[PDB]
């Protein structure tokens, strides 16, 4: 097959709109933050930050044989279903920097990684040798964890990625993984708490 | 009238 | 029946532009707020930000179904949503998460997205015991209430409130406000809710 | 005929990109402007941002439908409907539509579609401070319907205009008064009808 | 012909991604701008934000209509017609429409587009408190279409271009200026004819 | 065949979501930004307008010229265009122009958009007569290069034709260079251009 084919044959069996649970397990999502730059920090308790959002998971329905065939093909997100995550402590939408491809491989694994800016709130110490801390918390909006499970992938170099002319500087970039219920809501919401420390250089 | 409101003024303009 | 089959359902038969009335009875839609944050109170103007909850539930009973998935999440567009606006906003909501709901195999519809919103209100003892109260005024744009009734739902506690905002809640309430003017035999329903909240030190 | 019937009626018969003119009389359209809030003055680059109502109103008996068994009015999204192209000539944004965007219609075919809208005008500010206080004129007409096509009219609602002004604001208004023109420029050889709408405020105290 | 089945008919004929060139000659397409404010100066950053009417016509003879009983005029979204893909290649930001996005076509297949735009551009504005002023340079052709497929011109000088301008801006227009020119880039083979537009400004005081 | 009829045919062969890979050989892309202005340099933050310069061919859009026009304008939705980024900047790209290409009868492709772009750069010597420098990256964010390679076109230190003479800064020198990145998140090697902008204050 060539790249049209797979791409037309994604169309066809692709449903954006719909999980690709397999046996009414959860979809397993892995989440991992790359920081590129901190920019506009305010005294208002609020930071705004650039990263990109390193995202994986698999729906088999796009699955190809790869005889001849590539092994990977770059698809408009439009076409596919993606995990609807959101920071639940963002204080303005996502801005996705980048073209909006997410990266098909034969298997069925999809890795989609948008730059994003974003402005959080988060406690502004900036000053200091401990500096401050932005907690920025990851998980799906409408499906709880029967549904999508979220999880951190094992780190290596928070700093690979961040722009070295910056005021600020990474202290140190920390992931956990939560499991809250809320009243509203009886059932269980995973997300991935990353917490970057950084301080004004 | 009931002009204060904004659903009755759509059903009945004041 | 598969996830898929149910979309598929729904979109035959739901009709995003027509009120799914009932027998002529209204369509009942519960809204309640629940208070994320407090960003920008603004002593000279008058005017506060604040991000919440807006959770929103009403039935469609022409969406129900069914042992095989009892819950699904359906992007908007495909739904009727009442047509909901605070009265005294001075901006336009910012929807800061993906718009979906879920629809339960009975016809419930759950929407709540997360809400950025500036509002005109009396912010003047802020720094005071007894604090500021910001009161919204929510109901539907173009529907009387033999067509969308709107009432608040039981629960107030700042459980979703930034720990992090310059602000804490004192308390939430919610009024239901019904008129009937001598012009017109149907009344007029909005929700009232009072934020009453205060700077910490 | 039930809400579903008439939704689907209108998208039949209904030509949102089609001036709904009778025997080639313009249509008559109303507009009212009910002020909110004014946010944002400036005295320096003068300009004022304002939240306002903006009712209009018209008809389009292609719209109609029989009530005698039916429903009487529906909301439908302006998208199904021909809405008139208005423009205030002197506003420097965008209209920024704060509301669902659904107009209200009747079974006769009357049209009233009422955003909430925030927009920016270029407005005289000086004497904001003082008890005559300042005067914001907002012109608003068809963008590209000269007065054979559409005619624009004020309604006759006089002084109830601080009922719907927001209590809180730092301004308070003193007068809204709405005037019918007419204005011929040399790019257009007609005639376009226009509501200039002068809104008297001023900080309180 | 009624007014829907013109607009029926120009979506049928109407190519909106095809300039309708014909035998090979440029489509002919004039562009001339009416100032209505000048705003945010920025005498730090040499920069001005400027609302100008651009007045657009060229001809389609292809939507044209010689029925009797018919409309001397419609007015069309854009998107169902080919417009030309004109920019202003010194612009600093992207162009805001504020009005409607409908043009008007005449029966003969004129068509005439004017929005209301606001853009901000690079120009030295030292000498805009004195009183020769300053100069704002805006360079208006055809993105991708040189002078073999699109030709640029100017209309003749008819009224004074503060006929337009508002009596609330802090600026007055001392002058405006619209000459035909051609560009060439190393980019480029061929030549992009331009329409060059000097706006002549001072602060009043 | 009339403008309508390339276009017509355009959009029959022409898949906007499919790389116009021939036998597995890369698309060679070649990109060139020409800087029209600076215009908001922060003290370590500054904004650029550049036009794009991106070329590439895609054999399918091919037609016959001999007795038919040898080029046309198509709407870029219409086309694949590359997924180029600047990997490094900070705001999203605000293309400033129509979203046209041309394209040649012989399939080549030629996309030069107007940008407004924020990136990090050491602005400190900005005053000073060597200037500030400012380093823009820019490859495809999906493929790799294997997939797609990018090329600068010859002319390196690039003269300041395109410049606003308006502009509170002056271009000192361009320099767009090729490159090769690896990132520990993704397993292949993505081409870049590399533009080095350095520029300074007038007096």
């Amino acid at each position: 097959l060539d790249r049209a084919d797979i791409l037309y044959n994604i169309r066809q069996t692709s449903r954006p709109d719909v999980i690709p649970t397999q046996r009414d397990r959860p979809v397993a999502v892995s989440v991992s933050l790359k920081f590129i730059n901190i920019l506009e920090v305010n005294e208002t308790n609020e930071v705004d930050v650039v990263f990109w959002q390193q995202t994986t998971w698999s729906d088999r329905t796009l699955a190809w044989n790869s005889s001849h065939s590539p092994d990977q093909v770059s698809v408009p997100i439009s076409s596919l279903w993606v995990p609807d995550l959101a920071a639940y402590n963002a204080i303005s939408k996502p801005e996705v920097l980048t073209p909006q491809l997410a990266r098909v491989v034969s298997d069925g694994e999809v890795l989609y990684m948008p730059s994003i800016r974003q402005r959080f709130s988060c406690d502004v110490g900036v000053d200091t040798e401990s500096g401050a801390t932005c907690r920025i918390k990851i998980g799906s909006w409408t499906h709880h964890s029967r549904e999508i499970s979220v999880d951190p992938t094992t780190e290596s170099d928070d700093s690979e990625y961040f722009s070295q002319y910056s005021r600020f500087e990474i202290l140190d970039v920390t992931q956990k993984k939560n499991s809250v219920t809320y009243s509203c809501c009886p059932e269980a919401y995973e997300d991935v708490e990353v917490s970057l420390n950084f301080r004004k250089k | 009238c009931c002009a204060r409101n904004p659903a009755c003024r759509h059903n009945h303009p004041c």
